[PDB]
């Protein structure tokens, strides 16, 4: 809102925002498998249930912390605007926390491992069928994979065991997520 | 021969464990002293007869790692004595004291896997072992003695620096300058004597040079002021991580009566200076003051070692007994004569003959014993009567179903004997029930021994152990980093540490527990055999425990992940017809090496456990494939295993080792199986001591994190394609051009991994064939953004099995009128099982390219229809046979062009019209299902509705897409109550993606019975049984099955050629459907 | 490049797309190795070999430059050392623009050292 | 209801809908009022389902009782609206009795709007 006031038309809202900790589902640990003092005893973030009509489905999203705008009550949290991005690191303990922010800083710092990307001038490398300035557009774009966290247990063991977002989503940064599209 | 009977008899092991029947209730102290139950307490705990129990187990002190000493087995009965109602036995708790000659002195030790000492309490004895009367007690003495050493112990294990060693570490000086530590001296102290005192400290200095001094005082007086101080190089390094410090010393003192206060000063505020423990010895007088008194004499001593003294104490309650215990197991009853009011006499040797040993004569009025802390009842069990496993997985409790799972998954897939076992039950059967380190490795020398016995020379043990679990560094979680809320005390596995000469350094290793030769002593942990391997899933939850066994059961049984090795960054080793057949065989193994991510003390509070360390989430590249001198290697498919060490490890000048290379890693066993990983690693390990090369500081410990059962997914035996319309496929790339209703003659031969034509390699082939290659394909607009697809539709030519004989194979198929557009290559994927040796085959060829059909359609197709069969509920069913009320009428139908479905337009339509009667006109377009998997092939499947017992007659007339018709009449005779009850099953999709569901049409509608669908893989084993009830309600209508793609072990299945059919499980046998091919694609 | 030959080195900063970019001024670094780093495997006859990298491809130069404009130009003298190694060399280049603080970055196999 | 009955549900399933894995139950949510005597110290609820083994659990019940304006030595929140004989925004006189005049009564469908 204090952004808005100032910000000239067409600007988008710079700041961002990341959840430092990971969430239960089950926000306040009163369910049978939370009674544990490990999981009892450790503060998490919270998590948001994007609840629709009637209590048919739901979803667990992080989005709903970047709503932002002043739109009417009419349009559901599905379609309203994705104001500011929101991040989380889904880490417990202190130990899962640095691991996490080594690897960020460790990033950062790698200056020779962004010139491998770079060093692809010698020709899991896959074709994408689409529909000198028309290959300029393809060397600026890229394909972002989803990483889909599975239903591993019959029934019954998700629940009891499955209890939050780390749980699910299993955190360490798995399986091919960022292509870059290369051309000769 | 005669040689194997005087090998069982002299077996050290027993046949069968105590444990195996009886009652048996778990104890345990926290201190050293006599205990006592009541037969109240027994009879409350279970045991009916009080009269037939006894105590059993070792106590707190650690087992020997010198296993020569361990004299024991099994469950050890303890001396016990009884008064009326009650039972006492002297126990041991977790401190322990020694003698150490060069010193004069007497020095503590904690048990580090545990914080008390645990027994048994068991009527399976039938009696206890009476404890027995002291004989060592010499005729003469050659001093009689005033007074005895009274030990005392200040230590705080606080911090756990996981470099330093086995210790923790107390106070810290870093901000409080002066610690002060209070003693109580109780009653027969003497006011005045030589005070020892051993002062063991830690230190590391933050600036150079610097007048530090450490200082200790007692009651004021000062003892002792030592001088500290470290180099700029020592202070600038990062291993340094502190200066241990042991001062010992006799201080004459006075006035010491009711406390001691000592006062620990360090001069620096701001270093890193820790307290590790104080001990104290005090003088006192040999006189009951209403305590228990652990009777120990070592200082001034007035006797040689062996000679005896007279000890006489005084004040003496008459309820009181003198016990000589050095041990629990070697308790006695010291015989005492009484020589005046309240005052005993016994004589006895202060120090062994040995003249390293301080005998220990326990004074304790039984009144006063009480009991230990009953922790309960146990289960029986018998690992000491267990058959020689193949594995051995040693789990914790929570963990136990997720082993026990990957457990049945070994037993049923690999067909291994594995034993799993809660390390509880290894402590019960190897230590007493007190946790130990070595309880896992005697447990495993049990099979070891046993194993040697008959094993022929040459051969190597062929068990394994798994640990199922996570390990902590402070194995008692003592220290303040593990109290805290938010990670919280669940039960590890034990972790061992192998500490070197004096504590200089250490590092922790599972290597410990594969060490099960009887070599000797002088052999220090480091060059010791590797006889079994071990293996460890550092995983501490359930959830962690499920991902690793889901992670191992999908890796053996993808298939096709082990087949993209065979399709074939790639660093080229430079190693400094037959020399290259032994290349082939060689890999490479490179350690990953687990860092220090923290400056210093962050790493001792939050990097607690094994798992914590070796970060056990699949890291960069760990095994290599080798395919001037210059040998070029590549990595591949993700092997569950990791090999982990955190210390580093140089060459011939400091050229750091970045792994090993196993010259003949992948070289088949006598069984024609490549080795597991646990195998070619301990025969690794085994050959870094025995080579005369790595001999200094060349040798390095790493651990094996994973299964040691896994074998590599590679294959033993690969399908190659021959010719494909009488072209040779090999090295082509979409070049066997095939068109539309084309018949293409596939020929090919299997061979072994180097390529060898394997003419013994016979069974059937599985193939199926595709027009393209899974492609990603976006679906554009005039947005930036695209959701994007994989054409996860490379339509499905062809689909079937072929048998393999004497190494080769051929067969063909009609190519579909189907998508051509598709530009370049195509796929063949090539699975061959030997149902003898059990072995699979497995290829893929990208020859083929589909062509454009050229297009007219012209009325060439005047052939009509084929019926490939025609049956009523059974395969075996020839017109006319007799068949119950309500049929289920099959059909394979065969057209070039296609059949029709189309409905209306005449009649067109697929019908069946029994007794040439319009009454039952059926529409069966409706129950046609065209074939994913053999061009122009099609079925028909459908439940004929009831009729009276009589002869009947029917036509079958089915139309292709070209007009051209066919009939098939055939007969049947109806007969009340005659054939058997029989369902057949179609699968809608097919080729399958995420989902499959399956129709099952029957023969007897209502009626209660059971029936359920099979899945099968390429090698006959069952995938799956998905079960279903067929409910009154739902009359004459079939029934659907949803299937998530899971198999029996709960794991989604991969990408391949599988074989469902439906069983009805009846009461007088079995009926099975004819299987059918079904394809799975997007997994 | 010969060994006590002096070498000249010319070269350019772009941007991602490939485009000479004159704005890019300020230093440039650049180290040159005589090959590649390799996996050795220190043989015997027994079939364990524990095995290093020749983490030592020699590093023949080292320095700084100018970058003015978009482009820079430096020399070194090959030293008298190992050139046994098969195949190319690397010449590893990183660059600063002072005022944007900006960082270009490049690598080159195209020097081979001989005898 | 202390053994009146209050309602019966018939609940039913396809071999799909069993077969389904996403399925994960069907919630139910049954309103009723039931006339009812004798009840005065405690009110016992038997929930009772005719088959054995499946997954079906109880999420709550509400109970909502009819009760004379009349202390009873525990605070009440008073909350008008079965049969209301009046209609939105229409006032009603409340006659409280036994009260012990250390009691008020606040008008509070919140905390910040309490009155
Ligand atoms: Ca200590
Ligand atoms: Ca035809």
């Amino acid at each position: 809102d204090r952004w808005k006031a100032n910000a000239p038309v067409g600007e988008t809202f710079p700041m961002q925002m990341l959840l430092f900790g990971d969430g239960a589902h089950d926000n306040r640990k009163v369910s049978v498998a939370w009674q544990k003092p490990y999981l009892q005893q450790t503060e998490f973030l919270l998590t948001f249930q994007a609840v629709n009509s009637t209590n048919v489905n739901s979803y667990v999203t992080d989005d709903y912390f970047g709503l932002l705008d002043d739109q009417p009550a009419s349009v559901n949290i599905g379609w309203r605007n994705y104001n500011m991005a929101v991040g989380r690191f889904p880490v417990r303990t202190p130990a899962e926390a640095r691991i996490a922010v080594d690897k960020t800083i460790r990033y950062e710092e790698d200056r020779e491992s962004g010139a491998w990307r770079i060093r692809a001038c010698f020709a899991m490398p896959v074709r994408a069928f689409q529909d000198k300035k028309k290959m300029l557009e393809t060397l600026q774009s890229g394909i972002i994979l989803l990483n889909y966290a599975g239903h591993g247990g019959p029934a019954g063991w998700s629940d009891e065991h499955l209890l939050t977002l780390n749980d699910i989503h299993n955190f360490n940064y798995k399986h091919m997520p960022i292509w870059i599209t290369a051309t000769c | 021969s005669s040689a194997r009977l005087q090998q069982r008899a002299m077996g050290k092991t027993a046949d069968r464990s105590l444990m195996a029947s009886g009652h048996w209730v778990k104890i345990r102290v926290d201190a050293s002293g006599v205990y006592r139950l009541t037969d109240e307490q027994l009879r409350a705990n279970g045991f009916s007869d009080p009269s037939k129990v006894g105590v059993f187990g070792y106590g707190g002190g650690v087992l020997p790692e010198d296993l020569s000493r361990i004299t024991t087995d099994d469950l050890p009965p303890v001396p016990v004595l009884r008064q009326g109602n009650a039972l006492y036995f002297y126990a041991v708790g977790p401190v322990t004291w020694f003698y150490n000659p060069a010193k004069t002195t007497m020095e503590h030790t904690v048990n580090t896997y545990s914080t008390h000492g645990y027994y048994f309490l068991s009527d399976a004895a039938g009696a206890p072992l009476q404890m027995s009367q002291y004989t060592g007690g010499g005729a003469s003495a050659e001093a009689l003695i005033d007074y005895y050493d009274e030990l005392m112990l200040h230590e705080q294990e606080l911090y756990s620096p996981k470099e330093s060693g086995r210790d923790l570490y107390g106070e810290s000086f870093s901000a409080v300058n002066t610690r002060t530590v209070k003693f109580p001296l109780r009653g027969n102290t003497r006011s005045s004597g030589e005070l020892g005192t051993v002062f063991s400290y830690i230190a590391k200095a933050r600036s150079a040079g610097g007048g530090r001094e450490m200082s200790l005082s007692a009651n004021g007086i000062l003892i002792f002021s030592d001088p500290f101080s470290m180099t700029s190089n020592e202070v600038s390094n990062s291993y340094l991580a502190g200066k241990k410090r042991r001062l010992y010393r006799s201080t004459p003192m006075n006035s010491l009566v009711n406390e001691l206060r000592l006062d620990a000063n360090y001069s620096m505020t701001g270093d890193a200076v820790n307290l590790d423990f104080i001990e104290v010895a005090t003088q006192n007088d040999l006189r009951y003051d209403g305590a228990p008194m652990h009777i120990r004499r070592f200082s001034n001593l007035p006797v040689l070692g062996g000679e005896s003294c007279r000890f006489v104490i005084s004040e003496v309650p008459e309820s009181l007994v003198v016990l000589q215990a050095n041990s629990s197991l070697t308790a006695s009853l010291v015989p005492v004569k009484t020589v005046g009011d309240k005052t005993i006499e016994f004589v006895a040797p202060p120090k062994g003959q040995d003249r390293r040993t301080i005998n220990t004569f326990y004074a304790v009025d039984l009144s006063q014993a009480s009991a230990p802390e009953i922790l309960g009842a146990v289960p029986n069990q018998n690992l000491h009567g267990e058959e020689i496993p193949d594995l051995i997985i040693v789990s914790t409790q929570a963990l136990l179903p997720e082993a026990d799972r990957l457990a049945t998954y070994r037993r049923e897939k690999n067909g291994l004997k594995v034993l799993v076992v809660l390390q509880e039950q290894v402590f019960n059967e190897f230590s007493g029930g007190t946790p130990d380190a070595t309880a896992y490795r005697l447990f495993a020398k049990m099979f070891y021994d046993r194993w040697k016995a008959n094993a022929p020379v040459g051969e190597t043990f062929p068990m394994q152990m798994l640990l199922f679990g996570d390990g902590a560094h402070d194995n008692r979680k003592v220290s303040v980093a593990w109290q805290k809320p938010y990670l919280q005390q669940t039960e590890f596995l034990l972790t061992f540490q192998a500490v070197n000469s004096t504590n200089v350094n250490s590092y922790v290793t599972d290597d410990y527990f594969g060490l099960l030769d009887d070599q000797p002593a002088s052999v220090n942990i480091g060059w010791r055999n590797y006889n079994m391997a071990v293996g460890r899933f550092p995983v501490r939850t359930p959830a962690e425990a499920r991902i690793a066994v889901d992670k191992t059961i999908r890796y053996e049984e993808d298939r096709e992940s082990g087949a993209w090795r065979i399709r074939a960054m790639p660093v080229r080793a430079f190693q400094d017809k037959k020399k290259m057949l032994e290349t082939l065989q060689s890999g490479i193994i490179l350690l990953n090496y687990a860092g220090h991510g923290g400056p210093a003390g962050w790493s001792d509070e939050h990097l607690l456990t094994l798992n914590d360390i070796h970060n056990f989430n699949y890291k960069h590249m760990p095994i290599w494939i080798t395919a001037g001198e210059e040998v070029f290697l590549h990595e591949k498919s993700g092997t569950p295993i990791m090999f982990s060490t955190t210390r580093v490890v140089y060459n011939t000048q400091n050229e750091k080792i970045n792994g090993f290379m196993l010259r003949r890693m992948f070289e088949k066993a006598k069984d024609g199986r490549y080795r597991t990983m646990g195998e070619i690693i301990r025969s690794a390990k085994q050959g870094m001591l025995s080579t005369v090369f790595p001999d200094s500081i060349n040798q390095l410990s790493f651990f094996l994190m994973g299964d040691p059962s896994v074998r590599m997914n590679l294959p033993t035996h690969k399908v190659q394609l021959t010719a494909i319309n009488g072209q040779d496929p090999e090295g082509q790339y979409g070049t066997i051009m095939l068109k539309s209703l084309e018949r293409v003659a596939l020929k090919g031969k299997v061979t072994d991994e180097k390529g060898t034509f394997d003419e013994t390699f016979s069974g059937k082939v599985f193939l199926t064939v595709f027009d393209g290659r899974k492609k990603m394909t976006a679906l554009e607009e005039e947005g930036n953004d695209l959701s994007l697809v994989y054409y996860d539709y490379p339509n499905v030519m062809y689909a079937g099995i072929a048998e393999v004989k004497d190494g080769l194979f051929e067969t063909s198929f009609i190519v579909p009128k189907d998508v051509n557009y598709s530009e370049h290559e195509g796929r063949i994927n090539l699975y061959a099982y030997n149902e003898s040796t059990k072995a699979e085959a497995m290829g893929v060829d990208f020859s083929i390219r589909v062509q454009p059909g050229i297009p007219d359609e012209v009325t060439e197709d005047n052939t009509p229809p084929e019926i490939i069969s025609c049956f009523l509920n059974d395969s075996t069913f020839r017109s006319g046979d007799e068949v119950n009320p309500t049929p289920l009428f099959m059909a394979e139908v065969f057209d070039l062009n296609g059949i029709n479905i189309t409905g209306s337009g005449v009649g067109h339509d697929i019908t069946l019209c029994i007794d040439g009667r319009a009454d039952l006109t059926y529409n069966l377009n409706a129950y046609f299902t065209s074939s994913a998997t053999d061009a122009g092939v099609g079925t028909i499947l459908f439940m004929i509705p009831a009729l009276a017992e009589g002869d009947h007659t029917a036509r079958l007339t089915v139309w292709d897409i070209f007009n051209n018709a066919v009939h098939h009449d055939f007969s049947f005779r109806v007969v009340d109550g005659i054939a058997p009850d029989v369902a057949d099953v179609i699968l809608f999709p097919n080729p399958v993606r995420e989902s499959a569901t399956f129709r099952i049409f029957h023969n007897r509608p209502g009626s209660d019975l059971n029936v359920v669908v099979e899945i099968y893989d390429f090698t006959g084993r069952l995938v799956n049984s998905l079960p279903v009830k067929t409910y009154s309600s739902s009359y004459g209508e079939p029934i659907e099955i949803k299937w998530d793609l899971t198999s029996k072990y709960g794991v989604k299945i991969g990408n391949g050629f599988y074989l469902y059919r439906c069983v009805v499980n009846s009461p007088g046998g079995q009926t099975a459907s004819m299987a059918k091919k079904m394809i799975v694609v997007a997994q």
